[PDB]
DNA sequence: TCGAACTCAGACGCGGCG
DNA sequence: CGCCGCGTCTGTTGAGCCGATG
RNA sequence: AUCGGCUCA
């Protein structure tokens, strides 16, 4: 039919049509003036070549570019015709069948908000006010203060205040989906409750990002909201954010806190060895509180206070426990938010991140999940708030070069410079030489690399109520690398120590490694060099993505159909399982 | 110092002596068009080239010609700012020189018969503005450079394609620069085979027949034969010593008289040693010897011309019978070693099915073009002008050179055609390097790959335009008139003008030129691309091409590309390169002279730097002598280790010719990583400029140059002393040694206010000097978009203190301060156009006017007369800017109606309306309206009011200009009245015309007078001539595309600020998105009062390794506190020579710095203005390699006062208590981004749908809704969730009924769905049934 | 949207999909190589009914 | 109907020829 | 049975912008 | 509507 292949009105006078009217104009006339000559029954020649002729025609109409060439329209491109409207990524099947384009919806720019609840988020008023259209005409209408749909239209668009109060009305309790693309794998899409603020970004949880992969450097995401009644009540019970806690690859919880909370639990819960308040004994958890406020007792200060612990070893029911223990002030302030039912050998050490995520886990475990909620968000919001408190910088001095470091560099190139005299005198081989030298360029590196962290970790030297003790430093680089917020010991070595053997594009390894690292700065080749690995790495990143999504294609198209159908299956046996430690340990 | 340079010293750390200054930074585009037009006398570069290719044209029975001459270009019509207003292509017309000579068939050479001669016209070339940048239709355009594999010879070896073998396979190619390749390959047996332009395999030597010369000649010429004579007994072979070498024997080898070799042995060295010292070659040997050999040529029955073995053949035992019996006395045969010399063409031999010439060209003939008879004309045709033909096979002049270097000849250039010993060569050396003699080539080295620019690119359309013409000019020539015939009338200009203006505007490479900033600008003109006609794609290329090769150091930067689908394709050139005169990259370096490091410098090519040893620029040079240490660090062969120091040969000149130019403006690049700085050198090109720039206070020294040399800021011309400065022009009056004697010598610049950047922004320039001070040539008068002084000021510098705070920087956000927004210092302008048309319907015409039917009286307020828009009223989404009414059907009417229609009195064509308004969501304030208009419509009052303002400022200029003219001209009329006496009391008494009436002496002064007269009378006819070509010029009509009336064009501006979500970035390549505006209190305040004004986060610098950046912040601090310490001297208004001393205490500090100012010498003026300049903050440089090291940092800080350490005690906001621990403050220098928040936010509930597939339309532009793509709905299927995609699906898309009763629904109160069939699955069945498939769907 | 028509074709031609698709679905029924068909369709030479 | 196109590449199944 | 050669068919997902042509 | 080109995560 025709609006199946419009004819469209241009500007001035043009018109652009689909292939499908030039492809069936040309049949048209072969096939009169085949006719024609059909009547006159002209000689054998031009009978032959006009049927000829109008094959070609037909047969180029149904697909184009398979029996000869494909004939080309006016700008030497191919025309489309039937059979590639229904193949390729831009034909029905996939570019207008399986994902529609959809309405009430919306996209932004995103960034964080640390005052939510994790079943929150942010809008933007007039984001808000242009989705959640219709509810608002049915509520004005209601409550009578517009007859008519009109009188609705302008209340609306010219803003008075009675709009927001109904608006602020109608998103109550009413759930919307946030997604974010690619959407890899089922926990891309999550269904959060409204809080409207002013502005124009989607606010946001933080301990939901990394379930997204999402950083705030830029990304966006959309917007969709549920209009029907079943749909609103499944946005709820299935697909919300408090109730999807365990990954389905694997029982691992996915919440771990992130990078900025866990260096706040882990500057509250240490000791320094002279501070203040030193040994004094306390009532509670409450005059820790209050003692540290006040500024008569240091933050990380050993103490030994008064705790009550409630263990629930009977069948089902707690029971109490009191006791002096011997910890910090910084431990006694935590105790303040473990719920209830968890012992108190959990809080008494440095709580790497490690430890947070055992805390989290062994509550779910014992209490079930509403603490877990609670808890979760009590620990994201004291993070935060005793990490800014102490303030954590860094600075030029905290790349602390090892002093020994002259000595095993010189070492080494002496030792090459001995090894090469040996071959230019002939007695060695000429690849015997490369691997004696790379080995001991790599022994230096790795002498050079254990002096640094022996001088980083425990050189804090103080004195208290005697002469001298170590213990465990405070340089902003070692707490920002031991407890786990970023970074690990082979990054510290490429800052401070020596940064290595590079290799070049080929894959082997070249001779005379780097020698300088980042504080000292390097020179030009070493540069030049550098550029080599970093370049590969790049090219590799960026073409991995085309054949991985192609393979998850293929693997949701087989596996599509199977669904759980019957209860048990009467069936005898399977399979036979043993360990696999084998080839080496566990 | 320059006149620029004592307003403001920046400060340099630097410390290696500099030989050579950075060239003019964009030559490449300028050199290459500069010589396409110029007129070569006789060294072929150009237009010249192109004629004298299609040198004069005969006809095809040869009794006349045209011969071509010489050429020619006029003067564009239109200078720039007029063709870009305009809306135009700048051009200039070619004229060319043509005769027409008629030679008579009757006499053999009867030439003198007609000699016509004239010029001819044919095409229009656009030019080359002045900074490197084409206007086509008015939109400047630039157009990038190309790098392609050389055309040349080429071997190499794929690994086994067949890799089941696993053996390796050699190959060879010969690829021209027009023409058909051929590809010479092996098999995994070893037999040859060739291939042209990758057909059908075939075995080789069909071209060695081909060639038409059999078995004998050619393969006699392959192998060189081994010796042998039949003694009438029995056999002897001659031995050359050197042939039995790694070889066995057979039995033993002896000689006619001597046993030398025993049986079962290998031929050692020391038998060759005693056959030569035994001085004998021929030795008796069994004839069984010959069993196993070949014959080498041919022989036959002399008596009756049997042939008795063809050459090359086999041979057997009766064989010798035959070849002893027929008069041979001799035996020539192969020394034949797969080891050594393998039967490979013998192999390739037996395969062929051929025998003669006449075989293998018809063989090859039906084979590429299957089916037409092989006559002997189509046969021989064929072959000749496949490959040796000047008219469809061309080399080159490189490629020519290339072939000749490769295979080892001396001659550099001869033909530019194929021939026999060429692929003999190409042949012989493929089986060496087979036997293993040599080694292959690989692609990636630099001296494989040429660069091509545009002049050479336009010299070749132009040509294919040129060759088109010459078609006809063959056909017409031929057959009419001959003495009648002048030669402008048989050629055509269309085809010359349609390629070469379908070149420039719509090829691969014409590009826009993105216009944010000056960095913008001059890296898109010195790109280097590799994609295009006659290159790669972006999937074609593998993981080789993408790679750094270790050639590219200081030709093309490593860490400069884009990050996307094309990481290695395109790159930008580095700073220093050339390119060689064949085209291939070059780089400077300095003469090494018996341990001196001389001062001459040398260019070197890609393929001669491998030869020598280089040293290093870091390498310490000791003091005019040699190098310090023993073992200099260098590099060759491309590779590094330490050497002596006699053996060096060159040291590389500057310390930074490695990095480009984006990637040598960020300070302390040598501290941060190479991915991170790739990330900052390629988000530095996308800032925004500001309302009011401000410079840096740590840059790399190279910001002056990118400044001026990018050609936005207004540069001085000649020198002088300002004479007149206006916020819109300035008037200079030059010096007196500089002017020449025609003029008055007066310049006039004329600024550039407010104007639209391709890609929406704001440029405008700002005079930088005041009234009557003086200015030498070479500096700048005017300040451009994003500069301050001279200098590139690319974003704005703040006080950043670096600490977690509360959470609100979480993963790399931002937390700004409330008064970075109170003193606007991150607001910028964008501007907007909008257009609107009036054409000629069947109906009839448009038009323009203010009543429009069916329009409250409100919205036209805003309208005057002529119904377009005031200048100056601000308008906002809805309004009305241009009021257009087009008429329709008129249908026929009642008398009645008509006295009605005539009281009431309105209309005679009830007329639509289709009038121009601001799409929704915009506003703003209109700034300008331009009118475009036919040559022959009545020109409105609007436009006549226009033109009329601006021939007013036209004139204005143009009387300024020839008034101080003469007013130099009318102090000279003034003073040469005066002689001839004095009448100085009525001298200016009388009005000065009254000065040619008075008293007259005879002797001379009648002469004077009359001179007095003359001059006048030719002044004025200048004057009223040259105001009446400008007003012609100005009234002038314009040209439109067909079918339109007029057209208006109306302007906006809009005004943006920060706010959340809106994105910042420094220069080392750490992004962010602000996430709180905070009031003034809460910010951390230090123990004086000043609160911060940025808080980043610290957990970003241990996990990426950008050290850079903490480094910048100490610089910035302690370069701040010297600021600080002037002001402190100098409102409390001390004096100046404690200035003078402090200030001279600043510029002396570092280690062994180069530079070294005196300023004793400046007076007392000068050094108060320098004071007044310096007071907001010394500024500092460090180049990027040589940089500044943290001792002379700590001095630095510690001359102001201030914490050496580099971090201060910083309290709280809101409770007033103190930080635990120290904190980092200092001054970061960061930028805005265009990626604005009021860009991207979007929301839609219900609007427009398609035509073809109902469901709704997509982007904002067009108010459409998202997209729920095939990986959402496995998102959502593996929830379990049934209801949200069967609402997604039907109700929400494509659903008719299902819609529309759901929103009746909706607002009714109801939730409930009731739902259809997505209408677009209809379709579906419908485009399947139309192509006589029955699909169809049973019912229930 | 919904109505259809139709062109009668002077002499009968051969729906693409059936011949050139793999095999050929023809040339399978007739058992006839697939070259043949063509150079008979291409209107090249007869054939023996 | 002359005018290109080029060195994607990896895998699979079929039509000829031994 | 066993090479050996030939024409089809695949190659991430959402968005933003501006020329070109009909 | 198609095509080419630049850019974001
Ligand atoms: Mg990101």
């Amino acid at each position: 039919p025709p609006d199946l292949r419009p004819l469209v009105p241009l500007d001035g006078g043009r018109f652009a049509t689909s292939d499908l009217n030039d492809l069936y104009r040309r049949v048209i006339n072969r096939n009169n003036r085949l006719k024609r000559l059909l009547d006159l029954a002209a000689p054998d020649i031009i009978v032959r070549n006009e049927k000829r002729m109008l094959q070609e025609a037909v047969d180029a109409l149904l697909d184009n570019g398979r029996r000869g060439r494909a004939i080309t329209g006016s700008n030497k491109r191919p025309l489309k015709s039937l059979a590639d409207m229904i193949k390729g990524k831009q034909g029905r099947f996939r570019q207008n069948l399986l994902g529609k384009r959809v309405d009430y919806s919306g996209r932004s720019v995103i960034t964080v908000g640390p005052y939510l609840r994790l079943h929150q988020c942010g809008l933007p008023k007039k984001m808000a006010l242009e989705l959640f259209k219709p509810f608002i005409y049915g509520k004005l209408e209601l409550r009578g203060l517009a007859t008519t749909i009109k009188a609705a239209k302008k209340m609306v668009e010219r803003e008075e205040a009675v709009v927001w109060d109904i608006l602020d009305e109608v998103i109550r309790e009413h759930p919307v989906l946030l997604n974010r693309a690619p959407t890899l794998h089922r926990l891309g899409i999550q269904a959060f409750e409204p809080v409207l603020i002013e502005g124009k970004a989607i606010q946001l949880h933080p301990l939901v990002c990394a379930a997204y992969n999402a950083d705030f450097d830029g990304d966006q995401m959309a917007v969709h909201v549920p209009l029907t009644l079943e749909a609103q009540l499944e946005a709820r019970a299935l697909m919300m954010s408090t109730n999807n806690i365990l990954s389905p690859a694997n029982g691992e919880p996915i919440i771990v806190p992130s990078q900025d909370v866990v260096l706040g639990l882990y500057y509250m819960t240490r000791d320094c060895v002279n501070a203040k308040g030193e040994g004094m004994v306390l009532t509670g958890p409450k005059e820790a509180e209050r003692l540290y406020r006040s500024g008569l007792a240091s933050l990380h200060a050993r103490v030994k206070v008064r705790i009550t612990e409630y263990e629930k070893d009977a069948n089902g029911e707690l029971v109490a426990k009191t006791s002096l223990k011997d910890t910090t002030v910084g431990r006694a302030i935590l105790w303040m938010i473990v719920p209830k039912g968890l012992p108190y050998s959990i809080v008494n050490q440095a709580l790497g991140k490690k430890a947070i995520s055992k805390m989290l886990n062994t509550c779910y475990r014992i209490l079930g999940l509403k603490p877990t909620v609670i808890f979760a968000d009590q620990i994201m919001y004291t993070g935060f708030a005793y990490a800014a408190r102490s303030g954590a910088s860094v600075g030029i001095d905290d790349m602390v070069i090892p002093e020994k470091k002259h000595e095993i560099i010189s070492e080494a190139e002496a030792e090459v410079a001995e090894i090469q005299e040996q071959f230019q005198s002939g007695l060695v081989t000429a690849g015997e030489r490369y691997n004696k030298v790379i080995d001991i360029w790599a022994a230096a590196n790795d002498r050079v690399s254990k002096a640094m962290m022996d001088n980083l970790q425990t050189e804090t030297v103080i004195n208290r109520d005697g002469q001298e003790e170590k213990q465990v430093s405070f340089n902003s680089i070692y707490m920002m690398a031991d407890s786990g917020a970023r970074g690990s010991a082979a990054q510290i070595r490429q800052l401070a120590g020596m940064r290595g053997l590079m290799a070049k594009p080929d894959g082997s390894i070249i001779e005379t490694p780097i020698t300088a690292n980042f504080r000292e700065g390097l020179n030009v080749l070493q540069y030049f060099i550098s550029t080599h690995g970093a370049r590969k790495g790049l090219a590799d990143t960026a073409l991995k993505t085309a054949n991985s999504g192609y393979l998850t294609r293929r693997l949701v198209d087989v596996a599509q159909d199977l669904v759980v159908t019957e209860d048990d299956c009467g069936t005898h046996e399977g399979i036979m399982m043993t360990p696999v430690i084998e080839g080496g340990d566990v | 110092y320059s006149y620029t340079e004592k307003k403001r010293i920046r400060k340099d750390f630097g410390k290696r002596p500099q030989v050579l200054d950075v060239p003019y930074l964009l030559s490449i585009q300028l050199d290459s068009f500069q010589k396409f037009i110029e007129q070569d006398p006789e060294g072929q570069y150009g237009l010249e080239a192109a004629f004298r290719s299609v040198f004069p044209i005969q006809s095809y029975s040869g009794n006349s010609e045209l011969q071509y001459v010489s050429y020619r270009l006029g003067e564009p019509v239109f200078d720039v700012q007029e063709c870009q207003i305009r809306g135009v292509t700048y051009s200039a017309p070619l004229r060319v020189k043509l005769r027409l000579v008629i030679y008579e068939r009757e006499a053999p050479e009867g030439t003198v018969k007609d000699i016509k001669e004239q010029e001819v016209y044919m095409g229009e070339i656009p030019l080359m503005t002045d900074n490197g940048t084409f206007v086509i239709n008015g939109t400047e355009r630039v157009i990038v450079s190309q790098l392609h594999r050389s055309p040349g010879v080429f071997f190499d070896s794929d690994k086994g394609k067949t890799h089941s073998s696993g053996k390796v396979l050699y190959n060879a190619r010969i690829i021209p620069y027009r023409g058909s390749w051929l590809d010479f390959e092996f098999d995994p047996k070893d037999n040859l085979f060739v291939r042209i332009d990758r057909r059908r395999k075939l075995p080789a030597t069909i071209i060695l027949r081909a060639l038409n010369y059999t078995t004998e000649q050619i393969l006699d010429l392959f192998f060189e034969k081994v010796i042998f004579e039949i003694r009438d007994n029995k056999l002897q072979m001659e031995l050359v010593p050197e042939r039995l070498r790694g070889e066995t024997a057979s039995f033993d080898i002896e000689a006619n008289g001597k046993v030398y070799v025993e049986k079962g042995r290998r031929i050692t060295a020391r038998h060759i040693r005693q056959l030569e010292k035994d001085d004998v070659k021929l030795i008796e040997v069994p004839v069984e010897y010959i069993a196993g050999k070949v014959v080498a040529k041919d022989y036959i029955d002399e008596s009756t011309g049997e042939l008795i073995c063809a050459a090359n053949m086999e041979l057997s035992l009766d064989l010798l019978a035959k070849l002893s019996q027929s008069g041979h006395k001799r035996i020539e045969t192969l020394f034949t070693n797969d080891l050594d010399h393998g039967p490979y063409i013998s192999e390739t031999l037996r395969v062929d099915p051929t025998n003669d010439r006449l075989s293998a060209l018809v063989e090859i003939y039906r084979m590429m073009r299957p089916g037409e008879p092989p006559t002997r004309e189509a046969a021989e045709s064929l072959f000749e002008n496949l490959f040796f033909s000047e008219d469809r096979y061309d080399l080159s002049a490189v490629g020519r050179m290339k072939f000749n270097r490769s295979l080892l000849r001396e001659e550099i250039e001869g033909s530019g055609i194929l021939s026999k010993d060429d692929i003999i060569d190409v042949m012989k050396k493929l089986i060496d390097i087979r036997n293993g003699k040599g080694e292959v080539d690989d692609i990636d080295h630099l001296g494989n790959r040429r660069i091509r620019s545009v002049g050479e690119m336009a010299e070749n359309q132009f040509r294919v335009g040129l060759v088109r013409v010459e078609r006809a000019v063959k056909e017409r020539l031929s057959l009419g008139d001959l003495d009648t015939l002048m030669p402008q009338d048989m050629i055509n200009a269309k085809p010359i003008s349609a390629a070469v203006k379908e070149f420039f505007g719509s090829s691969q490479l014409s590009q826009f030129m993105d216009q944010n900033n000056p960095l913008s600008e001059i890296t898109h003109k010195r790109r280097i691309s590799a994609l295009g006609p006659g290159g790669l794609t972006r999937e074609r290329a593998g993981f080789e091409v993408r790679d750094v090769h270790p050639t590219h150091y200081g030709r093309v930067c490593p860490i400069e590309t884009p990050e996307g689908p094309n990481i290695g394709l395109i790159n930008s050139l580095s700073v220093y390169a050339q390119t060689n005169e064949y085209g291939f990259l070059e780089t400077p370096y300095r003469k090494v002279t018996d341990g001196v490091v001389t001062d001459e410098i040398h260019y070197l090519s890609a393929i001669e730097e491998g030869n020598y040893v280089i040293a290093q620029a870091n390498s310490n040079l000791d003091e005019e002598g040699h190098f310090v240490e023993d073992l200099v660090t260098c590099r060759s062969k491309g590779e590094s280790s330490l050497f002596s120091r006699d053996q060096v040969d060159y040291m590389d000149v500057s310390t930074q010719q490695v990095v480009s130019v984006g990637a040598s403006l960020i300070p302390f690049l040598e501290h941060d990583d190479a991915n991170r700085a790739l990330m900052g050198a390629n988000m530095q090109r996308q800032a925004v400029p500001t309302l009011r720039a401000d410079k840096p206070l740590v840059g790399t020294g190279m910001e002056r140059a990118v400044a001026v040399d990018s050609g936005v800021t207004a540069v001085a011309k000649r020198g002088g002393v300002v004479q007149y400065v206006d916020a819109s022009r300035i008037v200079i009056k030059v010096n007196e040694d500089e002017m020449y004697p025609g003029e008055a010598g007066i310049d006039i610049y004329n600024l550039t206010k407010y104007t639209r950047s391709n890609q929406n922004t704001c440029i405008n320039q700002m005079p930088c000097v005041s009234l009557g001070e003086p200015v030498e040539r070479g500096d700048v008068l005017a300040d451009g978009p994003s500069t301050d002084l001279g200098e590139l000021a690319l974003g704005q510098n703040m006080r950043v203190a670096f600490m977690p705070w509360n959470g609100y920087n979480f993963e790399d956000s931002i937390l700004v301060s409330e008064r970075v927004v109170q003193e606007d210092r991150f607001t910028t302008i964008h501007i907007q156009e909008l257009a609107c048309v009036s054409r000629d319907t069947k109906l009839g015409p448009e038009e323009i006017t203010a009543d429009i039917p069916n329009v409250g009286e409100a919205a036209l307020s805003k309208l005057d007369e002529s119904g377009i828009v005031y200048i100056g009223a601000e308008v906002t989404g809805g309004d009305i800017l241009v009021g257009k009414v087009t008429p329709k059907g008129e249908t026929q009417l009642t008398p009645e109606e008509k006295l009605l229609r005539a009281i009431f009195g309105e209309k005679a064509s009830d007329v639509k309306d289709s009038s121009l308004r601001v799409p929704n969501g915009v506003s703003g304030t209109v700034i300008d309206v331009q009118v475009f208009t036919r040559d022959g419509v009545e020109k409105d009052k609007r436009a006549l009011e226009i033109e009329e303002m601006q021939l007013k400022q036209a004139k204005k200029d143009l009387s300024e200009e020839l008034q101080i003219l003469e007013a130099g001209l009318f102090s000279r009329i003034r003073a040469v009245l005066v002689a001839g006496g004095v009448e100085a009391e009525k001298l200016d008494k009388l009005p000065r015309d009254r000065w040619l009436e008075l008293g007259l002496t005879d002797e001379e002064k009648q002469n004077q007078l009359e001179q007095l007269a003359e001059q006048y009378d030719e002044l004025k006819h200048e004057f009223e001539k040259k105001l009446e070509a400008k007003r012609r010029k100005i009234t002038q009509g314009d040209d439109l595309a067909p079918g339109v009336l007029k057209i208006v064009k109306v302007y906006l501006a809009v005004k943006r600020r920060i706010q959340p979500g809106d994105k910042m970035a420094g220069r080392h390549g750490n992004k962010g998105v602000i996430s709180k505006i905070n009031p003034i209190e809460d910010m951390p305040y230090d123990e004086n009062g000043t609160p911060v004004d940025i808080v980043l986060n610290p957990l970003g610098v241990p996990s990426r390794m950008n050290i850079g950046q903490i480094l910048e912040t100490h610089l910035g601090m302690a370069a701040k506190g010297i600021g600080d310490k002037i002001n402190a001297m100098l409102k409390q208004q001390q004096e100046v020579a404690k200035l003078r001393e402090f200030i001279q205490r600043a510029y002396d500090l570092g280690a062994d710095v180069r530079q070294k100012v005196d300023l004793s010498t400046f007076s007392d003026e000068e050094v108060m203005r320098l004071a007044e300049n310096l007071r907001k903050g010394m500024p500092i440089a460090t180049p990027v390699f040589d940089g500044a090291k943290e001792a002379e940092i700590k001095e630095l800080l510690k001359l102001g006062d201030l914490p050496t350490s580099g971090q201060i005690r910083l309290y709280d906001g809101r409770t007033g208590e103190q930080f635990e621990r120290p904190v980092t403050v200092g001054y970061m220098y960061m930028l805005k981004l265009n990626h604005l928040v009021d860009d991207k936010m979007h929301a839609r509930s219900t609007g427009s749908y398609s035509l073809v597939t109902q469901q709704p339309l997509g982007g904002k532009a067009q108010f459409g809704g998202q997209r729920f793509g095939e990986m959402e709905v496995w998102a959502l299927e593996a929830y379990g969730a049934a209801y949200t995609l069967q609402e997604m699906l039907t109700v929400k898309s494509d659903d008719v009924n299902g819609r529309t009763k759901m929103y009746k629904n909706i607002v009714d109160g109801n939730h409930q769905m009731e739902p259809g069939m997505p209408e677009s699955f209809n379709v579906l069945l419908k485009e399947i049934r139309s192509l006589g498939i029955n699909i169809e769907l049973e019912d229930e | 949207r919904e109505r259809m028509g139709h062109i009668e074709l002077a002499s009968p031609t051969a729906h693409i999909w059936f011949l050139k698709s793999l095999p050929s679905r023809i040339g399978l029924l007739l058992d006839m190589p697939l070259r043949d068909i063509e150079r008979v369709l291409y209107f090249e030479s007869y054939v023996v009914i």
